[PDB]
């Protein structure tokens, strides 16, 4: 199972994900990237079925890039999150349904930071923090107990470490490295990878 | 061949300071037909203990006879009648005896304890039980429970006097919730039998409900 | 359901039961299982009530349009050919055993049996439905060649009655029909008119 | 069951010259809560609201498609849609997917745009409308809502009295249900105002 | 659901119960099962409620179009034909068991249409969950060419039989008398079931509900 | 259901919820998930209500008989082994019970986890139930062996409260216990609604 | 048994002023075919008791021979103690339930009619062990077609006379013949009063087929 | 398989087919389905060949031992009671429809039918086996009371022949038997002796 | 999945196993012992079904201890390995079959070190080295390439580290700690736990 | 089947076995599991013989057409994407193919793993087939990025040889390839029986 996690702060949104690409019982990759850049200030985290995630994530990416190309401006985090929910919901009862769970993080100049949670049945929900996978059951209560709306960027990273540390001591799966990014007014920044 | 059948029915129990009420509808059904409109689901155990059984009528009859026999055997070897708490404890073990081919009955024992206070014990098919203030079992158990929590336990109410539940007031409530349960539950109807358990024996009442 | 059709010199004799059941409940106890396709062409219906009604309707629409273009009375074999085509083409869906019977000027009185699969066989007499199983030995020992129109009416009524008494899906009244060059002679045999047969007692 | 996958419950009550509509705020997959402020009631006019319970994805899809048709309808013939006409529009929309329908049971509550006569109704997944003169419920705890509604509802209730009745009804109904709760929102529609309040409910 | 109909001396008398249930719980206490097809033709519906409503809405809309074109009074055979041809084409997927009955130029006609597409033309029919109870009353009291009041009494008895014996039937009894000169839609025609009077008053007093947030929006 | 138990420097802390659920309908909000085997032994319940209740009661009877025969109390290791051998005979029959046997014997505070599957492991911090995954996170993040008694109560209470907030089959009130050398004591029983206003 | 072979249809039963009357057709069906057309589905337990059974006929014969031997054993003692109708109904319930608990039920739905100490008894015992008493019973298809008529008459006239009950039972048989496809037009009628049990028949109902033309 | 037994004044008349098939292949075409239980008590067998042979063997062992202890000719009803007991007791395993027929001094010629379930009913004539379905209507319209021993032999042969021609599981030769106070009269009807019935031709 | 591994040297037999006790998706224990002491120089490593392992392993242990009690001497590694194969094979077609995979390590004074491999169908096989579990597929080839019959005790431990290190980089499961023991003429010795 | 590929400092090393199996019977011991797409591109096969062979051949045709249209060779990333998009249309239909696309383009040595499931990942060391688990162990234990060409050959050879020794569906001969800047070259093809006498 793959692991996704997002934390929205006052004027920034921190996201992280595992870097493991596994086949049967072996970790084929230890530095796999599960984050897809949709625009300058929009990040799409996707997990799920083998070929479904990349296939779906890249389709949404191409359309969001196309939007800016012909319009000049970029799609906002809210509009991008609704566009992807519509697409995913249109394939639900279709011939080829996408089994993907995802988090949409972005930063709008007028709306501030935004974090969206979307399950495989295409139900869009805005939240202060969210997680995906089997490791979300062991870390959602950690966030619940320590998250505060005015949490600083330095404290957000410290909070993220606690969750990731819980997975190392309680999860049966082996997830050693994590990709950590942050989106704010300046754009998307690549934070140091958290490894154990 | 299926050894079970849903015959409907709904038993209600309410504990008071010096009383106990066990009410239920008298309709027995099968599928979408009515077997009989005169089938009480309340059984008098001792002089201060009354049991209500709903679910598979076949199991209701057998369980009721087993309990009656067990009460007589206990009196023969202990020279005294079984108390409500002892009957509840004994019933728990009887239900767990058939753990792999359980009784399809929802039991509710309502009587008085040793201090003369109203005692109500709700049961689960395999034997799990606990003492409560009030309890509802059967087809309309999810329809009446919420109302009792509100009207008897005063849940979700702010400035309220929390006045002690009296026999008079309890009687009104019982009749009222069963009237509402007969309008929405298709298994509840015909008549309502009320069994009041006080210190002066057990009293029985009967109120007519919707026939359709 | 029990349907039967016998042929003689003049024309044919059709007959059936009137019971329409759903499990153990009789939805209709006075059903008319003998449908007129044309002036002298009838058809007994067995199997599925909606399947046979839709098939009989379609054939009736086609045969009438075909009869108007040709400006001639349709042949009985053509009506059997139209039933056969539909019953074979949709043999997976439809569940109908049709007996087609009638009279035409070119071939006289003919009975065609069109069973479930969609084949088509001409017989001197035919029986279908669930109740036909009980009367195979009786129609074999009782039918003789050279029967008259009145003898065919009695023989058909006797057979249907024997099947109705043994089959749970058959019962009601007996609806007979006589087709000739003249026209159709419909007739019902109610309660006491139904031929009776004593029950072995001890 | 597919209808109890996300949980939820909606309610509608008729008053004297007003209507009330309430719903739970919990959004969750099976036994796990995700958010506690998921919108279930959507404004379809100034005094026309619709509640949607069932599959969360279908709740948003049906709510978005209904707005699409309603918007076109109001532009075509410049007038606000009548409560009863909206129920037909929804039924039509639901019956379109007769074989493989949306998993949501809508509840409509509002007042007429020219007479302000209270109107409440509820449809099934395939679009079977059912107008009543008291209350309509929809959700996982429908059995508990009926029990509360049947014994608390009174004819000709004023806005203040109506609010209390629908509040106690939903509050006590969602407390006996595991996949429903996490807060209650109530909309009391009057002739000149719409009062919206969130209730003090349990968070377990 | 208990729907029934009979052919009396000079017309058609339809009847049905008013209870609508979703599972084993009563959803609607006053539902309408007798649907309007045309001025001289009505239809009773059983089985799936959504299918019966949409199917009768379509056939009635088609008959209205047909009646405008020809400029004549619609026939019961036309309605019977349209419904049976539609139900047969859906291979029983549109569960709509109806009791069609009306009066045209050829007199009063009673029809019973099943979900698969089969139809029957009888003097009296019954449909629904409690159809067997209504049939028992029709099998013991139906007489050919009855008077209007006698037909209304027999039909009421039939509907009542299903209401008090079938768990899926209940509430009131709606009737529909159709003749060559009139059409009396009696809703309801009988209210044999009455809800018991509340013994106490649990009126929620103002201030009993704790509020967290509140917002008021004025209108025009 | 959410039950948790951890042994720090001052004994064992045992907490649990009080919700019973029959499908999606809340059957009860006051059920007792902790069983007082004896003055120095506690047992938690999770899974099958009737199963847990019955076998824990049978275990209590065996413990009482054991003490009469050898004139001494049974150890936590011996008690849990008795329960493990008991339910192993009906392995695969469908029994559903996850219990935590806690106490204080000759080897100090003892905490054992025993289920119907066949597991019988000793440890310092366990969590059983459907809301056990949520309790683990909060527990482990604030768990210390040098934790003060008051701090240990707040930790256990908070752990259970967060589990009821996320798990739909958990709620009611948090019943807390404290196992010491002198025996177990019922610490508190706070409703989840009252804890919500205190933690916010 | 697990799969019933030859079975009989519904059994009617009604109580009247001073006795109980029970009716049942004499047909044993094998699927949808009427195989045995002259079998009795009603038996006389003793002077005050009589029993009617629907369902598997082979299971009814076994019960009939077991019950019969019980009555003989009880009459052999001659101590002034005979089985009452309620005691026979009780024994049957326990026997039916015991067999259903061993997953080998006696595929039968019995109707017990009796008269003891000036009181008429009408009991019902199904294959699952579900037992109860009522003023009028009807098994199988009689519950949907005869019960509605019987209940309607007992709502206006709770107490009926012998003639009223007898003629009301004949109206039910006539309706059963019309709408039940597993029924026969030859039934039996047993009556129990203070004089004992009396089995009448083979009787037939008078049918009308005026609707065939219309 | 088609078995039949009819009773008259003197005694009874038994008859059956001789075909034993396994699917569409005839394993034995000259099978004797009429087994003697005692001197005047026979039994026709239908259903499973191993089930009915084991049941007939057991009954024969018990009835003979019972007849020796009583020092009296066994009653036909007792033989039927022994078959009934075994067929009911093991109704889940055994798949046998036995017709018991014979003569005794106390009741004369009796025919008892003991079908698959294990019930036991006395009749004036009985028919069993898979081929009996085709001859229900014929034995109903053809049987009359007061038939003689010779008339029962013809009536039985006619019915078995009609069933053999329609049933795929029936065929071969017809084995009749007449039981009386005297003894047993066994007789076979081969190819040309088998009653014939013309086929409807066109 | 649990992991077992044994390596037989010239006059010693080294064994190791994971210390994880997992329920559903969480590691309930991180210091669980899977080794059972049968006698002074015999070790039984057992893995498999929930209650089966301990139930079976303790039964064999009690009988081996009983043997010494009434006879004076201990059962040899070979005799103990045959006794346990017989018991396991007798339950195979019985009412209650034990689903346990195990390794039997021991040291006989006259036969030297011995390593036995027994699967759940009770097939006894002597080997120079063996492993059990899903991690045996990723470590058996490592042993194959580096194991030599005259391998020293210091080199055996080094070889074991390589296998355990392979699990940390390739196995999807999280097995951080391992129990390491060694049996020789002096008896059973508890080596330092190998953790990562 | 056992195929492995790793990219060190001197290009990519590609090795595989040559055994084909139809159930439990050895169909062949000389099957080619490496496909020469073009002079600078290689493709490995594992799983469905007909599947791999057909889609890799279709990929080769697309690569050839791509080079004619743009007058330049296709990159390793673009080639693997083409194969990923190709087999994604028949996802869930039953296609069984695990392939490794190796080459040398503008970004240096490229190694991609593509299967029928939908995976398309780039990496430095992969292993596909039923004997892939065994190859991983040996490969990873001796894999270094600074490995000399001769050392890289011995590593790959040994890795495959150990996989055929443990895996029943692997055997035959080890065919080795070496992808460089100038293109791939067939290094060697040693039988497993001959390697057994050299490694022992």
């Amino acid at each position: 199972m793959e692991y996704l996690i997002g934390i929205q702060g006052p004027d920034y949104v921190l996201v992280a994900s595992d870097r493991v690409a596994a086949s049967n019982i072996v970790q084929m990759k230890d530095d796999h990237d599960k984050m897809f850049k949709m625009s300058e200030k929009i990040l799409l985290l996707c997990v799920g079925e083998a070929g479904d995630t990349v296939q779906f994530a890249e389709y949404i990416q191409k359309n969001v890039q196309l939007y800016k190309m012909r319009n000049g401006y970029e799609l906002s985090p809210t509009a991008a999150a609704n566009f992807t929910r519509r697409n995913l919901a249109d394939c639900l009862r279709s011939r080829t349904p996408y089994h993907v769970n995802l988090l949409l993080a972005g930063y709008d100049e007028h709306e501030g930071p935004a974090l969206y949670y979307m399950d495989y049945l295409a139900a869009l929900a805005k939240a202060p923090f969210a997680a995906h996978g089997y490791g979300a059951f062991l870390t959602l209560s950690i966030l619940d107990r320590y998250y505060t709306p005015t949490i600083s960027r330095e404290r957000a990273v410290e909070l993220l470490r606690k969750c990731l540390e819980e997975l190392q001591k309680r999860f049966i799966l082996n997830l050693p490295t994590f990709s950590v990014r942050v989106i704010d007014k300046d754009g998307i920044h690549n934070l140091e990878n958290i490894a154990f | 061949f299926s050894p079970y059948a849903f015959n409907g029915g709904t038993v209600l129990a309410i504990a008071g300071e010096d009383f106990s009420i066990v009410a239920s509808d008298t309709r027995l059904s099968e599928g979408f037909s009515i077997h009989t409109r005169d089938s009480p689901k309340c059984y008098k155990l001792t002089d201060k203990t009354v049991i209500g059984c709903s679910g598979f009528h076949g199991d209701c009859l057998t369980l009721t006879k087993i309990i009656e026999a067990r009460l007589k055997m206990y009196k023969h070897s202990n020279n005294k009648a079984m108390t409500t708490g002892a009957i509840a404890a004994m019933l728990s073990t009887i239900l767990y005896s058939r753990r792999f081919f359980p009784y399809y009955v929802y039991n509710i024992i309502g009587g008085l304890d040793e201090e003369g206070k109203g005692a109500v014990y709700s049961f689960d098919p395999v034997g799990s039980y606990q003492r409560d203030s009030f309890k509802a079992g059967g087809s309309a158990s999810a329809m009446l429970q919420p109302l009792l929590d509100n009207q008897v336990g005063f849940k979700n109410m702010q400035n309220v006097e929390h006045v002690p539940l009296t026999l008079d007031r309890a009687m009104r409530l019982v009749k009222d919730v069963f009237i509402s349960a007969a309008e929405r539950d298709v298994y509840t109807g015909d008549a309502l039998r009320i069994c009041i358990v006080t210190k002066e024996g057990i009293r029985e009442e009967t109120v007519p409900l919707r026939k359709d | 359901t029990t349907i039967m059709a016998v042929q003689f010199n003049g024309g044919v004799v059709l007959g059936a039961d009137s019971r329409t059941t759903t499990g153990s409940y009789i939805a209709n106890r006075v059903t008319d299982k003998l449908t007129p396709i044309h002036d002298h062409i009838f058809c007994c219906r067995s199997g599925s009530a909606a399947d046979t009604q839709a098939v009989a309707d379609a054939v009736t629409y086609q045969l009438g349009f075909h009869s108007i273009e040709l400006n001639e009375p349709p042949l009985v074999h053509t009506a059997a050919s139209l039933f056969k085509e539909m019953c074979y083409r949709y043999r997976e869906d439809l569940m109908a055993g049709i007996i087609i019977a009638g009279w035409d000027p070119q071939e006289g009185g003919q009975v065609y049996s069109v069973p479930m699969g969609g084949m088509m066989v001409r017989q001197s007499f035919a029986i279908g439905g669930s109740g036909s199983s009980y009367i195979y030995g009786y129609v074999d020992a009782t039918y003789r060649e050279g029967m008259t129109k009145d003898e065919c009416l009695q023989f058909t009524a006797n057979a249907l009655a024997l099947a109705m008494e043994r089959d749970g899906s058959s019962g009601g009244v007996i609806r007979l029909a006589a087709i000739q060059e003249s026209g159709v002679e419909r007739q019902v045999l109610l309660g006491d008119q139904i031929p009776k047969f004593t029950i072995a007692t001890l | 069951s597919i209808m109890s996958y996300n949980g939820g419950a909606v309610m509608a009550m008729k008053g004297k010259n007003c209507v009330a509509i309430a719903a739970d705020r919990r959004f969750g997959i099976q036994a796990q809560m995700v958010t506690t402020d998921f919108q279930k009631i959507f404004p379809m006019g100034d005094r026309l609201y619709i509640g949607l319970a069932g599959l969360a994805t279908d709740v948003q899809t049906v709510a978005q498609r209904l707005k699409f048709r309603l918007n076109l309808y109001e532009l075509k013939e410049g007038r606000q849609i009548k409560p009863y006409t909206l129920m037909s529009m929804v039924a039509n929309l639901l019956y379109e997917k007769r074989f493989g329908p949306y998993y949501t049971e809508p509840v409509i509550a509002g007042l007429d745009p020219k007479t302000f006569k209270p109107f409440i109704c509820s449809l099934d997944l395939i679009g079977c409308p059912m107008v009543t003169d008291d209350f309509v419920v929809s959700g996982t705890c429908s059995e508990q809502m009926y029990g509360m509604c049947e014994s608390l509802w009174e004819p000709n209730m004023d806005p203040e009295h109506l609010f209390e009745t629908i509040s106690q009804a939903m509050l006590n109904a969602v407390d006996r249900d595991a996949v429903s709760g996490m807060g209650v929102i109530v909309h009391v529609i009057e002739k000149d105002k719409i009062t919206t309040r969130t209730l003090k409910a349990r968070m377990d | 659901t208990t729907i029934a109909g009979v052919v009396y001396k000079d017309g058609i008398v339809l009847g049905a119960d008013t209870r609508a249930t979703e599972g084993m719980v009563v959803a609607d206490k006053n539902c309408s099962k007798i649907h309007f097809i045309s001025p001289n033709i009505y239809c009773c519906g059983a089985g799936t409620a959504a299918d019966t409503d949409m199917t009768t809405q379509l056939i009635s809309s088609n008959l209205e179009l047909h009646s405008l074109t020809t400029g004549r009074l619609p026939r019961v055979v036309t309605a019977n034909r349209m419904l049976k041809q539609m139900l047969f084409r859906y291979q029983g997927y549109i569960g709509a068991a109806l009791v069609l009955g009306g009066v045209d130029v050829t007199g009063p006609h009673l029809y019973s249409i099943y979900p698969h597409g089969s139809t029957d033309k009888l003097p009296y029919v019954t449909m629904g969950s409690g159809s067997l109870a209504a049939m028992a009353v029709f099998e013991d009291k139906f007489r050919p060419d009855m008077e209007e009041e006698e037909a209304k009494k027999l039909v009421s008895e039939a509907i009542a039989a299903g209401i008090f014996n079938d768990l899926g039937s209940g509430s009131n009894i709606d009737l529909c008398v159709i003749s060559k000169s009139k059409l009396d839609f009696l809703r309801p025609f009988s209210v044999p079931n009455k809800k018991g009077t509340r013994l106490g008053r649990y009126r929620c007093e103002k201030g009993t509900t704790a509020v967290l947030t509140e917002k008021v929006t004025p209108l025009e | 259901t959410t039950t948790l138990a951890f042994k720090f420097l001052h004994g064992v802390i045992v907490a649990a919820d009080s919700r019973a659920t029959a499908g999606a309908y809340i059957a009860s909000q006051t059920v007792k998930k902790v069983i007082e085997i004896n003055p120095y032994l506690l047992g938690t319940m999770a899974g099958g209500a009737a199963d847990c209740s019955f076998w824990e009661r049978l275990l209590a009877r065996q413990c009482r008989i054991y003490e009469l025969r050898n004139k001494e109390r049974i150890s936590v290791a011996a008690a849990s082994k008795l329960l493990a051998n008991m339910v192993y005979q009906y392995k695969g029959m469908g029994l559903s019970m996850g219990t935590m046997i806690c106490g204080w014997d000759k080897r100090g505070p003892g905490l054992y986890y025993v289920d119907s599957e066949g597991n019988r492991i000793s440890g310092t911090a366990f969590s059983v139930g459907s809301g056990s995954v949520y309790a683990y996170g909060v527990m482990d993040r604030g768990y210390s062996y040098d934790l003060k008694v008051e701090e240990a109560y707040d930790l256990a209470r908070r752990a259970i409260y967060q589990a009821t907030y996320r798990d739909a089959y958990s709620g009611g009130a948090v019943n807390l216990y404290h196992v010491r050398e002198d025996g177990w004591i019922r610490v508190s029983s706070d409703n989840v609604a009252d804890l919500h206003d205190k933690y916010s | 048994t697990q799969n019933p072979m030859v079975t009989g249809t519904s059994v009617l039963g009604v109580k009247f002023d001073g006795g109980v009357v029970i009716a049942a057709d004499m047909l044993g069906s094998y699927g949808s075919l009427a195989r045995f057309r002259n079998i009795s589905r009603i038996m006389r337990v003793n002077d005050s008791t009589m029993l009617g059974a629907s369902g598997d006929y082979a299971d009814f014969q076994y019960l009939k021979q077991v019950l019969g031997q019980m009555v003989i054993d009880e009459e052999l003692l001659g101590d002034g103690h005979s089985y009452s109708p309620r005691a026979i109904h009780s024994w049957l319930t326990r026997a039916m339930y015991s067999r259903r608990s061993k997953m080998n039920p006696l595929w039968n739905t019995m109707v017990i009619g009796g008269y003891a100490d000036g009181e008429s008894f009408l009991g019902y015992v199904d294959m699952l062990g579900v037992a109860y008493e009522a003023p009028s019973l009807a098994t199988g298809y009689g519950a949907y077609l005869a019960q509605p008529l019987l209940r309607e008459v007992l709502e206006k006239q709770p107490v009926l006379s012998q003639t009223e009950a007898r003629e009301l039972v004949e109206r039910c048989m006539r309706v059963l013949y019309y709408r039940d496809a597993r029924s026969y037009n030859r039934f039996q009628i047993a009556t129990v009063t203070e004089k004992g049990v009396e089995i009448e028949g083979p009787l037939s109902a008078q049918t009308n087929w005026d609707i065939a033309h219309m």
